[PDB]
RNA sequence: GAACUCGCUGUGAAGAUGCAGUGUACCCGCGGCAAGACGGAAA
RNA sequence: GUGAAGAGGGAAACAACCCAGACCGCCAGCUAAGGUCCCAAAGUCAUGGUUAAGUGGGAAACGCGGAAGAUGUAACGGGGCUAAACCAUGCACCGAAGCUGCGGCAGCGACGCUUAUGCGUUGUUGGGUAGGGGAGCGUUCUGUAAGCCUGCGAAGGUGUGCUGUGAGGCAUGCUGGAGGUAUCAGAAGUGCGAAUGCUGACAUAAGUAACGAUAAAGCGGGUGAAAAGCCC
RNA sequence: CCCGGCGAGGGGAGUGAAAAAGAACCUGAAACCGUGUACGUACAAGCAGUGGGAGCACGCUUAGGCGUGUGACUGCGUACC
């Protein structure tokens, strides 16, 4: 802290106004090593959960022909879902296209499946292909 | 039914105004002006205009009925201060109420 | 149900006479005290004046005991940078002043020692001016 | 000769219970004018004791 | 259930935050006496 | 994240001082001083709880000392009888049958004078 | 018109008609409840007792309410020994209307 | 630090306005001595 | 052994003198030391004796003498006690937080049902410095949370009542006029009473010094509501 | 519009939902200075509190001795780090 150490002890002191604080925090990452063990033990405990609460739901293939959200509301409201994480494998234009506009409504692929998505969403839409690979994946 | 009056930042202290007003409270006001007006503090003139000018908003917005009229409030409290070097000097407002009753 | 309190208003306290001529000046100097605290009534608590009021006469032949009419003397202080006053020439000019000295000496000190000695009426002579309140006339 | 203690608000008031003023009570009203006036003064319309004064 | 897991017990402890008043054990001379 | 202890303080500050009232002047008003008023007044209010009892019994004692003497019986005696007659009553009992009616304490220690010897 | 008798371990004095506080019992608010423990009787002839445990004394007490007594706060405090606490309490209490003297 | 701030005897970190006993004193201001005043200072 | 690190009762006031180790509460009782004339609660109790001097109620060696206590009684705590002093014995009473009577709270050993236990209980512990261990309350933010309350009233301040063994929580009148946020997990710039600690405000001595070279001021008129310090 | 000194300031009316937003201008506790209300005090001594507690006014149960505001009086009691 700019100032003046010449004795009026000091104005840069902790217990005087406009002080510097002693215990200063510094730029750290708090990012935690977590191991691939760790990881797929936790993928497979939640996923085992998951079928046994009955909150899993596998289709053969979810999509849409064209980029239509209007179409892609209709198709959820069918499944009577609103707060659905669909997960598949390789991405497709049209589904991908409209994924953001829909904040309870979004796709996401195999590779990069985030736990806490999952853990957060009441329900997944599986794919045929995608339990295959997310399987295989883990092993 | 009363008739507030506050003077605000008064140029004097808030003890000889009080002093002075202690002699005020409780008394008819046609005796009142009288025995304020020939005292020997210099904050009886702030507590004279203060409360000629009460009476005469009385008597304008309401009934005048000026003999009936007497002082049932009336308080002085420090006020706004300044600090400077040579020091504060020292504010005050005088507040009266005054009714028919 | 909480203590019975005696309320200063609903005391009744009568008149009481008492003779000390020929009698030991501690033990009548002890009854008084005891008479006028109220603690011989039943209903008696420390904090109201349940006694009743005590009339002292011919206090001038007070039976001395011992050696202690020359012996004793008391010693009073001024609050100067002394007074000196011997038992006889007290007890010829006034016992009443004793009397009262040591009826203070018995009563708890305090404003309410001091309303309860307020009680007591010494008299030097035998007779005196409040029988219109027909006092009952108690030997001890 | 230096303070050692801090008063509080009873010494202050018990030391200032006995400046307070008070009223004279002695107005008198001019016989002539009859306007309430100070015994031992002069009127502010130029009257005292029902003579005429200089009244400048 | 949307977040409820909680971690089992006695494998998180609060730990202990000395000088800070006296209802909390150690709260003077920080342990190291005088 | 700092945060502000604004809040805690006027909790503390209010409840402490709301339990401080009519200390005579600035025990009331001040906390610094308020605190020890109030610490202070608890712990001899600990303490005169404790001999409050005390002071009842002296109370009663002092009360049955009375009444035994006007009616004519020593306090130690009185107690004496009354427990070698296999009497349990409280002396809280005794002061209230001897305060309200005078006639039952007297029946009463005429009889303890009867199962005396 | 009064009586004596101890319920709980104290002793009181109850009149015909008057409220009393007693120590908490586990006593129904449903049921009345009998004292037959009496140690004195109040009448135009008091009745005198030989022994304790006096059988012609018969008191019937029904619990009307329940509850716990006025908040006392407790501090112990040490000076200059850095040891204070405090501690709030109360105690349960049962009311009970008394109907009736046997004599 | 706050005082509803008296004198003696005894106790007291050892000469106590605040502890125990005793005694004095209606409440509150004004001009002086400074005997106290552990405030400076004075071997 | 006590203080260290234990409160209470008695000795006038006490930490080393005597009794006695406080879980809390109840207008109950019984005791230890210590007392039974008042102050101040209990025997002015009973029996065998000394005291003439207030020695008691301060004093060694030596045969009532030896033997003086001081700001004011001041070496019974004050009175006074010729026993209300003292030596011996007897029965009693007062007497603490010690014990018992009743109610309640938390832990620790032992068991019969029983399980991620509540009972029947059986005994005990609960004074505490340094220190150690265990169990909890309050606040910011993050996901919960595009859920919920909210201009029919949120926070913040303020008064009341209720509740918990506790830090606290709950509902409510009032200025207030725009946000707050259940439960569950994650980090503190996390809880203030002192360090001649710092910043802003204020009481204080008090309406008390003093108004600063002891060259000295006035009278009539004018302006100004108000003139002895302005102008003539 | 009025008082006030053609000052300052205040009052009424009006604008403004609120002027309880008036330019010394969001919300406005405490330290500090008061008014009105109920209580106590001018013969009583000491960390100014506590326990008990008659009295003095109010809401109450529309008395049933309940609470709120103060405490005449007394036992006890030498602040914090």
């Amino acid at each position: 802290v700019t100032g003046s150490g010449k004795k009026p002890g000091s104005i840069k002191s902790p217990i005087w106004r406009s002080g510097g604080v002693t215990f200063a925090a510094r730029p750290q990452d708090h990012s935690q090593k977590v191991n691939k063990k760790m990881y797929r033990g936790a993928l497979k405990s939640i996923l085992s959960e998951l079928v046994r609460q009955d909150r899993l739901i596998v289709v053969e293939k979810f999509s849409v022909e064209a980029p239509k959200t209007k179409l892609l509301a209709q198709k959820l409201k069918d499944m009577a879902l609103e707060d659905v994480l669909i997960i598949t494998g390789e991405l497709d234009e049209n589904l991908f296209l409209a994924a953001r506009n829909l904040h309870k409504v979004d796709v996401r692929d195999a590779t990069g499946i985030d736990p806490v998505s999952l853990i957060a969403f009441d329900k997944v839409v599986m794919t045929a292909d995608a339990v295959k690979q997310v399987e295989e994946m883990l092993a | 039914m009363e008739t507030i009056a506050k003077h605000r930042h008064a140029r004097s202290s808030a003890q000889k105004v009080r002093l002075v007003a202690d002699l005020i409270r409780g008394k008819k006001v046609s005796q009142a002006l009288d025995i304020l007006t020939y005292t020997n503090k210099k904050a009886a003139v702030l507590v004279k205009k203060v409360l000629e000018s009460a009476i005469a908003n009385a008597e304008h917005n309401d009934g005048a009925d000026i003999d009936d009229l007497k002082v049932t409030k009336i308080f002085v409290d420090e006020g706004p201060s300044m600090k400077r070097i040579m020091i504060l000097k020292r504010t005050s407002h005088i507040t009266v109420v005054v009714s028919d009753r | 149900m909480k203590t019975f309190t005696a309320k200063p208003e609903t005391v009744k306290r009568d008149w009481y006479v008492v003779d000390a001529t020929g009698k030991t000046l501690g033990r009548l100097a002890t009854e008084l005290a005891r008479r006028l605290r109220g603690k011989h009534k039943a209903e008696y608590t420390p904090h109201v004046d349940t006694g009743d009021y005590i009339i002292v006469l011919n206090a001038d032949k007070v039976a001395v005991t011992g050696n202690k009419r020359t012996d004793k003397v008391y010693y009073h202080h001024t609050g100067h940078i002394i007074k000196q006053a011997t038992f006889e020439e007290m007890i010829a000019r006034r016992p009443e002043r004793v009397i009262e000295i040591a009826v203070k000496g018995m009563l708890p000190k305090g404003p309410l020692g001091r309303a309860m000695f307020r009680k007591l009426k010494v008299y030097a002579g035998n007779e005196h001016n409040h029988a219109a309140q027909q006092p009952q006339v108690l030997d001890i | 000769a230096v303070q050692q203690n801090k008063p509080t608000r009873s010494k202050r008031g018990m030391r200032r219970s006995h400046d307070a003023l008070t009223a004279v009570t002695s107005l008198s009203v001019d016989k002539t004018s009859g306007e309430k006036h100070l015994r031992h003064h002069i009127t502010a319309d130029g009257y005292y004791r029902g003579r005429k004064v200089i009244a400048k | 259930r949307l977040n409820t897991l909680s971690p089992a017990e006695g494998s998180k402890k609060a730990g202990k935050r000395l000088g800070r008043g006296i209802g909390s054990g150690l709260g003077k001379t920080g342990g190291r006496g005088h | 994240a700092r945060v502000k202890r604004g809040v805690i303080a006027r909790a503390r500050h209010k409840k402490i001082l709301k339990q401080a009232k009519g200390y005579y002047g600035a025990r009331s008003r001040v906390y610094r001083v308020a605190f020890q008023a109030v610490i202070k007044a608890g712990q001899y209010a600990y303490r005169d709880r404790r001999q409050r009892k005390r002071q009842f019994r002296q109370l009663w004692i002092a009360r049955i000392n009375a009444a035994a003497r006007q009616n004519g019986i020593s306090y130690s005696k009185f107690i004496n009888g009354l427990k070698k007659a296999s009497v349990e009553i409280d002396r809280k009992i005794l002061a209230d049958i001897a305060v309200f009616d005078k006639v039952a304490f007297t029946a009463l220690v005429e009889k303890a004078k009867a199962a005396l010897a | 018109m009064y009586a004596v008798f101890q319920s709980g371990g104290k002793q009181h004095r109850v009149s015909e008609g008057q409220t009393v506080r007693l120590e908490k019992l586990d006593i129904a608010t449903g049921e009345t409840v009998e004292f037959a423990e009496v140690l004195m009787i109040a009448n135009g002839e008091e009745v005198k007792i030989g022994v304790p445990f006096v059988d012609g004394g018969v008191i019937k007490a029904e619990v009307v309410a329940h509850g716990r007594g006025e908040k006392v706060k407790i501090v112990k405090f040490r000076r200059r020994k850095h040891y204070r606490k405090q501690q709030g309490h109360r105690q349960w209490f049962t009311d009970v209307k008394i109907t009736g003297i046997s004599a």
